[PDB]
């Protein structure tokens, strides 16, 4: 029941795109696919392993063998940036499963590492009897990012909300990441982190 | 008003002749698009509309293979039928398979079908719920209740609502020219 | 399009 | 010419109940199963629950089994989800999509078309004003801003020397924390020198309170 | 069970002399598939002829269609002969101008 | 340099006769160990090497009942193959199975082999990778298909890597003077 | 020693 | 006299290129450019300046002040791969004077360094009284590369021959480079050098 | 607007040739026209021009006096005569129209050009090539031939008779000073394929008949 996607796929224009959803026995199942873009339903893009719809275009094929599917867009165009879920049926299951999404990342800028800038907790808010570490990210493409906290050189959990990456101005993405804490934690260790990963790499404060 | 896809296949067998001969005609409304002749040189199946030859190699490789398959089971098809019918191997018979389905005026599914015929006769049907088979003959309810064993009515029921109305909407446009003139 | 695999009787 | 309709959501209160309702045009809707799959703002595509051409029988997965109930009406082409004891994991927008293939004794088969959906949020909703603290700069030859804490509903604007500074300036979305309240904060970069002569006042504005904080900012 | 087939012999477009056309000749309605079917120029078997592929309708009846270029003059007749499992000697049915 | 283990089956048909004749060899190397015949009185797999019989009668009991089997398949096989070609109970035809695996100088594994003959024409064989089938004419084609979706390429080759390669290096030290001689 | 089932065609 | 341009500019899909044509006073003449592909006449794409023909899209844009002329490609395309050259008219000089022409690379491959393989003439050859140093160039991008040789730290200028780089099997791109030298020549120094550079990083053999 | 030019080929130094550029889609009468000539490998290259009229006669310096450049306006040709031919002529001679009518000195934008002819001047005559064997490096091994001196293109070269081709990468030749081509062609394998197998470079230059079969060996 579980079918799991790369996070983001980056591809030049005009490119050949690949997107997985590996899983257990998925060739055996049938897979299907949509692509969702911001603010619309998902569309049927390949059903049945490789079958096509209607409208989609023959540059879009499907794939399912042994233990990967495999969705391969050849010549990829700027409408082509979209989350992509995978589909299929788990017998043993009575479940439905769709894969974890890709979102495809078509890049017309080059791409860019992230600005990281970590505040400390205001003096103000420490004497208000709590804690907000804010972890500033920005100037990064594509748009997909992972905030990972460090209170003396161990991770943190609870106490993180960090928002969905947004188009700047520049159209590079930006996204925010608070850590609350209590003013005696804050000050019971001695230094934190904050670890943003972007493209493999991971920038940190 | 409507569309329509259909494909006839037919399977002889020539008595003394260790394959039989097939024959597989395509249509698109009124208007022929493929070809897969057992006797021609080809191997291949051929096009015969001027719209279908820019589908790319992966639809010669696919359609190929889907019949000549589809002639393979035909083999033992008629082997099989010859066994159900207490028939001797110097008689010539044949078998005739045809499935398709109709698109509506909005690109949608209004009804499938899929017959089967040995020696002219009716044999095994499909009935309009894409969920029931009709046997016309005895012979045709050993092969009725050996397709409900493995949901027959199903996996044909989703070549007619998937790659069958997909086909035919993807050569209604292919052929936008060809296949709504008058 | 043909279908992808077919019935014996 | 398949045309799926979502209604019925918006924001609620928890331990609630909500019924949604997805109107269909463009098939014999009595002949297909119908399906429900929900979505988490900035999340994958999550399985709520199907219901055969019928009604016959009713699946669901198990993050909402006991708590929502699947119906359909044939008479009226829609299909309804229920909602019963709303918590904050059920704020998601909820797709209805019909199975393409016919007559399916069990969701197996693709699904094509997805309706556009609603949404539904859940929250312990009321106005509050949003604390804003100074987030200083560093001592090094450096950004600064506010953090615009715990404030709700949706949105603050702010702007810094009442509107007489647009360069450097970049605010950042705003997290819905664990309590329900969201949270902002927003910078603006300058040269190092001249963070003596020049003021800085964030001018955040959250119009839902009727509230204006103007504060400033300064090292140390 | 066996059916007899129907033949008709027809030109492509309205024939006019010296102008190229084509002779068809279509047999319909019949069973089994295997039939022969020649055009005639003047009882000679005219060679560059190509067929249909073979197609069925309702009753589960076979149809091809024989078809070859000619140039139609008023001294040259042609004709469609036909020999079928049901049909002891060949058919034969000579091309109309005006059927 | 290298070892070998190879069985041979032939199975023919005798028409107007109840159940086919069936002959059974086996060799390690190129020196015979064992043989069943149909038409022996022995109705169980008889040693034909010095060194093969001291395997107790839980392998003789074994071996019998794998090509007892071996030959109900072929039966069963000669009906469906006869329908499969057009042909008639009047003729007399022949199926001859080869299936071996090869070891090396250190006990390990080489090549697989299987390769199926009807009428001495190449039906079905087992290539170098013990995944793909090899279909000669159509008629395999149609067994291709039909042992393809029972994945009867792992169930072989997991005889040939399983008990082939532990049965030839327990015979090659069963008869280390007979097997090893020039 | 002989395989341990066998297919039939 | 002297209009000058960049060799080579690589930029990735969707992005805004830029070639500049720098000379004395350039800015007071009046600048065109032309592109050429391989095996074409060359097509007037930008003239005076900044005015554009007819057929030529405006996602290209010219521009030329002071001392400096720029072509600049907004939304660059894979199909604008192609040499590029300035134009003026010298009027102290009675000569029109073309730039050096510039390789605009609209990348499909990641950049890779050359693979090196440098051999010294076969002793065979030593007996015909000739020595040929073979300097092989292989899987670069994008496609251009210079060849400096040095015998004993000290440049080598004539007896130097250079192949015009070409698309391999796999499309990278492969040049070669020969130092004809007499057998003594050969002999009197201790080591030769090839030097390629590629894209500002210099390997050597 | 249509240019074709003509005339160009394969000419041998010293002498002379005549390049013919036909002209159509345009006021011929009215217009400036150009050649303009490009080094292969290498940038475009000014040679001469000529106002609308043919009063003057604008020359580059590096083909002043060789060269001398005229029109025809009867006949709507644009010709460029080159006296002296040199090595230093082998060029693509393209020709343009100027944009702007009756200029009186060739400033302005020239569009559009001709696709060209090609002058090409050598002492020409067929060549055998002489192959010698690049000895491997004494990890990963290449190796590969040297195929200097033949003439005219093309050589092919071949490793096993054609039963290599992984690893095989033959480059582009050199033009010489001399004006004898020159070209290798190597094959990359392990540092184990010199003490196991055997490595037979077959370069076969058709002009000159000759087959050539050099072993390459290490050391």
């Amino acid at each position: 029941s579980v079918s799991t996607q790369p996070p983001s796929v980056s591809v030049a224009p005009g490119q050949t795109a690949r997107i997985t959803c590996g899983g257990n026995n998925i060739g055996s199942k049938s897979v299907h696919w949509y692509r969702q873009k911001p603010g619309q339903a998902p569309v049927l893009v390949v059903y049945d392993n490789n079958a096509r719809p209607s409208g989609i275009p023959e540059r879009i094929s499907g794939s399912n063998f042994a233990n990967t599917a495999t969705l391969t867009i050849s010549r990829v165009e700027a409408g082509d940036e979209a989350d992509y879920y995978c589909h299929v049926w788990d017998s043993s299951s009575d479940h439905v499963v769709f894969g974890g999404g890709t979102k495809l990342t078509v890049l017309g800028q080059p791409k860019a590492a992230p600005s990281v800038t970590l505040f400390p907790p205001s003096s103000e808010e420490l004497q208000a009897n709590k804690a907000t570490l804010v972890c500033l990210i920005s100037d990064f493409y594509p748009g997909a990012v992972t905030v990972a906290w460090k209170a003396d050189s161990s991770p943190v959990k609870a106490g993180v909300e960090t928002t969905t990456p947004s188009k700047q101005s520049n159209n590079k993405y930006a996204a925010s990441s608070y850590l609350s804490l209590t003013p005696e934690q804050w000050k019971s260790h001695r230094s934190y982190s904050c670890q943003v990963t972007h493209e493999g790499s991971t920038v940190e404060k | 008003g409507s569309h329509s896809m259909r494909y006839f296949f037919t399977s002889v067998s020539r008595p003394g002749r260790g394959e039989p001969r097939f024959i597989a005609v395509g249509y698109v409304d009124d208007t022929q698009f493929v070809r897969f002749d057992s006797d021609a040189a080809s191997q291949k199946m051929e096009p015969r509309a001027p719209w279908i030859e820019q589908e790319g190699p992966e639809y010669w490789d696919q359609e190929t293979r889907n019949m000549k398959a589809h002639s393979q089971t035909d083999r033992a098809n008629l082997g099989t039928l010859r066994g159900y019918y207490n028939q001797s191997e110097d008689g010539s018979h044949t078998i005739q398979i045809m499935y398709g389905c109709d698109v509506g005026p909005d690109g949608r599914f209004l009804r499938g079908y899929r017959q089967d015929a040995y020696d002219g006769k009716d044999y095994i049907a499909l009935n309009e719920d894409l969920r029931s088979w009709t046997a016309a003959d005895m012979a045709a309810q050993i092969t009725k209740r050996k397709w409900e064993a493995v949901h027959a009515a199903e996996q044909r029921r989703v070549y007619l609502e998937g790659r069958c109305v997909d086909g035919l909407r993807r050569y209604l446009e292919n052929g936008k020219e060809t296949l709504q003139r008058t | 399009v043909t279908e992808h695999d077919t019935l014996l009787y | 010419q398949v045309q799926l309709q979502e209604s019925g959501g918006g924001v609620v209160q928890p331990g609630g109940s909500l019924r949604l309702s997805c109107a269909a045009s463009g098939f014999n809707f009595s002949n297909y199963g119908m399906h429900w799959v929900r979505q988490t703002p900035g999340k994958g595509l999550e399985w709520v629950a199907s219901i055969p051409y019928d009604g016959s029988h009713q699946w669901h997965a198990d993050s909402v089994k006991g708590r929502f109930t699947i119906s359909r009406d044939n008479s009226k082409n829609t299909l309804y989800l229920q909602i019963n004891s709303l918590r904050p994991e059920d704020t998601a927008m909820y797709y209805c999509s019909k199975a393409r293939i016919s007559y399916l004794s069990a969701p197996a088969w693709w699904f094509d078309p997805w309706g556009q959906g609603t949404l539904v949020t859940v929250s312990s909703a009321s106005t509050k004003g949003p604390s804003v603290f100074p987030l200083a700069p560093s001592s090094k030859s450096a950004a600064l801003g506010c953090l615009v804490k715990d404030y709700f509903p949706e949105p603050v604007t702010v702007s810094w020397n009442s509107g007489a500074l647009t360069s450097g300036v970049h605010t950042f979305p705003a997290v819905l924390q664990s309590s329900g309240l969201y949270s902002l904060s927003s910078v603006v970069t300058v040269p190092s020198s001249s963070l003596g002569t020049q003021t800085y006042i964030c001018n955040v504005n959250h119009k839902p309170s009727n509230t204006k904080v103007d504060k400033r900012v300064e090292p140390k | 069970i066996q059916r007899t087939p129907k033949i008709q012999v027809y030109s492509r477009h309205p024939a006019e002399n010296g102008k190229s056309n084509f002779l068809n000749c279509y047999v319909s309605g019949f069973h089994p598939s295997d039939i022969e079917v020649d055009l005639l120029k003047n009882g000679e078997r005219i060679e560059k002829v190509e067929h249909s592929d073979l197609s069925f309708s309702k009753d589960w009846s076979f149809y091809l269609l024989y078809y070859t270029e000619f140039t139609p003059t008023e001294k040259d007749e042609y004709a469609c002969r036909v020999n079928h499992v049901t049909l002891s000697q060949p058919k034969i049915v000579k091309w109309d101008r005006d059927m």
